């Protein structure tokens, strides 16, 4: 439903679903796959609206957790979140 | 003995008495925090021209 | 220097097409005057007896090529000695100014690189291998090792060996780093399928030798017309008829060959006759392709007629599965073949376990069968009877 | 900047027709391409791209 | 390589041209 970014949104299935399905295409190219993903900008303007749209195209196990204070301010509950996640 | 104990070595210690039992392992593999030192990097002869 | 490599070999494998040998002969005498190579031009003449249609008159009377002299004589030494010992002592003199002053890590390595490559033009044995390793130890990167690899890679057309060429380069090729290197794919996949041509596996070469990533050839390894020829010849033997339209014509390399070089003749003959399942037209194109492809072929020319007789029936064997009841003389008379010779080749394929089908002669009722059953299902265990116990009772003598 | 604290300040060559094929002659090793790729001719159609 | 590989009867050349000439002369 959300269009207009399709020029920059070509990476939705290329940077997410493509390496999980076909892993031999990156070997037939020779460039590093889009592993690290960083997105900077105002949230809620369609930046985050695209994030919630990933689960629709995927329809699989999806984990969305916002770390802000999610790490503890005292010893040992922080390391709980550092590992096992 | 004290002659065979190298500096910064992982050993074993008792719970209540804290007595040293035996030397378990050696110095940890990772050094400091962020180590960018690289010998013979990925660039050998031709990577960036000019 | 790929032209020197191919013309020093192809002349041996051609017993037909005098015009084809002239290109493998007239292009030798012209280049040997420029080069320094005495012995490797003589080794070509050392193989004479027990051959067909050579270019020289010594023991036999033939010499059917237009160039009648392949012999090595002392007349080559006129222009040979000019650039032979002059450039060796000159380039080695620059090395004296290298190790003393220790200028750069390239100049010490590039010196022997300009030597080992030039030693191939001198035609020396130990100088093109042992002394070339001096620069191999100075440069540990895999990028500079290509010249060391290409020197041994071109020995396949020099010493004429399909075995020890990759054996000496096996440790050099593998190493550690592999990755997605493009130039390494053309070097490994080309020579890999060549070694399997004697074993006749052909399956591991279908996705490697037959399938070429580069549209144009690699020069010093093989030829553009040669790399496109082996894809059609071997591809029809391995890939089925369904994969013919999904792969061979799918690749753009074939579309460029159709509109340029029609001399192969296998694109409009073996491909169309197999796709249309027409044995009548497929028969006369066997010898026409055999003459212009398999005879000039530099690899499979050794074993040819037996390789053709196998694929000759396979075109008709697949068509047999389509029809249930067919007489002997109905469509076979229009195919342009004789009934007597048709049964002779098929009669010898019975001990090879290549016929489960129904073939009859005196009556002529010809049917098809189902090679998938519970007989060949159990045959896997019988074949492993003597092969599984070979090493079990061997080393169990002193140990265990 | 002193005579012998800092000896010379090296200046790099600006990009040009021959400087646009700089990385094209190296990175093309690990990257899959075809034989119809002319490193010098395709670089003539580019601009402001060297290293 | 079994005997079928080292056999090489070299009869494929003559038998192919002969059968093509026999069919054309039956017209």
């Amino acid at each position: 439903d959300v269009g207009g970014l399709d020029m920059q949104k070509q990476e939705i299935r290329e940077a997410v679903e493509l390496p999980l399905v076909q892993a031999d295409l990156y070997e037939q190219i020779g460039i590093d796959p889009p592993r690290g993903v960083l997105l900077y900008g105002p949230p809620g303007t369609g930046k985050t609206m695209l994030v919630k749209a990933v689960a629709n195209s995927t329809k699989a196990a999806f984990i969305r957790v916002n770390g802000s204070e999610f790490v503890h301010k005292y010893l040992g509950e922080g390391p709980r979140m550092v590992r096992d996640v | 003995n004290v002659k065979d104990l190298k500096a910064s070595q992982r050993v074993c210690l008792r719970s209540d008495s804290y007595m040293l039992h035996k030397v378990l392992e050696n110095k940890a593999d990772p050094l400091v925090s962020l180590m960018m030192v690289e010998k013979v990097p990925d660039s050998t002869y031709d990577m960036v021209g000019g | 220097n790929y032209e020197v490599s191919e013309k020093a070999f192809l002349l041996t494998q051609s017993k037909v097409s005098i015009e084809q040998r002239k290109e493998a002969a007239e292009f030798v005498l012209a280049k040997i005057k420029e080069e320094e190579m005495a012995p490797y031009y003589k080794y070509l003449c050392e193989e004479y007896l027990v051959n067909n249609g050579q270019s020289d008159l010594e023991h036999d009377e033939k010499s059917d090529s237009l160039n009648e002299w392949i012999k090595f004589d002392q007349e080559l030494y006129n222009e040979l000695c000019k650039k032979n010992e002059s450039k060796i002592k000159e380039l080695n003199e620059k090395i004296q100014k290298l190790e003393e002053d220790d200028e750069g890590e390239l100049e010490q390595a590039q010196a022997w690189i300009n030597l080992g490559e030039y030693y191939a033009q001198i035609g020396d044995k130990d100088n093109a291998e042992k002394t070339l390793g001096k620069s191999l130890s100075k440069a540990i990167s895999t990028g500079a090792k290509i010249d060391v690899m290409l020197t041994i890679a071109r020995l396949g057309f020099f010493y004429n060996d399909q075995l020890y060429v990759k054996e000496k380069l096996e440790a050099v090729n593998s190493m550690i780093e592999k990755g997605g290197d493009w130039e390494r794919r053309n070097r490994y996949k080309t020579y890999y399928g060549i070694h399997c041509l004697a074993v006749r596996n052909f399956k591991e070469a279908a996705k490697l030798l037959v399938d070429s990533l580069a549209t144009f050839t690699s020069i010093e390894l093989t030829s553009y017309e040669s790399i496109a020829t082996y894809a059609s010849v071997t591809g029809l033997f391995t890939l089925e008829r369904t994969d013919l339209k999904s792969k061979v014509i799918d690749s753009p390399e074939l579309l460029s060959l159709i509109s340029t070089t029609a001399a192969l003749q296998s694109i409009s003959s073996l491909t169309i006759s197999l796709y249309a399942s027409d044995y009548a037209s497929y028969f006369p194109y066997l010898l026409e392709t055999y003459a212009n492809v398999l005879i000039p072929c530099k690899y499979l020319n050794r074993h040819a007629d037996f390789f053709v007789r196998e694929m000759r029936r396979k075109v008709y064997a697949q068509l047999l599965e389509s029809y249930k009841t067919l007489s002997l003389k109905s469509m076979a008379s229009a195919f342009g073949v004789s009934v007597a010779f048709l049964d002779n080749d098929l009669g010898k394929f019975i001990p090879n376990k290549q016929l489960n089908c129904v073939i009859d002669r005196v009556n002529g009722i010809v049917e098809t069968n189902r090679p998938d059953n519970k007989n060949a299902q159990y045959h896997l265990l019988v074949k492993q009877g003597d092969g599984l116990l070979t090493k079990l009772q061997k080393y169990g003598a002193a140990v265990r | 900047l002193r005579p012998g604290r800092i000896d010379r300040k090296i200046e790099f060559p600006p990009p040009s027709v021959a400087a646009r094929a700089e990385i094209l002659r190296i990175h093309s090793r690990k990257m899959n391409l075809t034989r119809g790729i002319n490193l010098r001719k395709v670089a003539e159609k580019m601009n402001g791209c060297s290293g | 390589e079994n005997w079928d590989d080292v056999e090489v009867d070299d009869d494929f050349t003559n038998e192919l041209k002969a059968e093509l000439d026999r069919y054309k002369r039956e017209n």
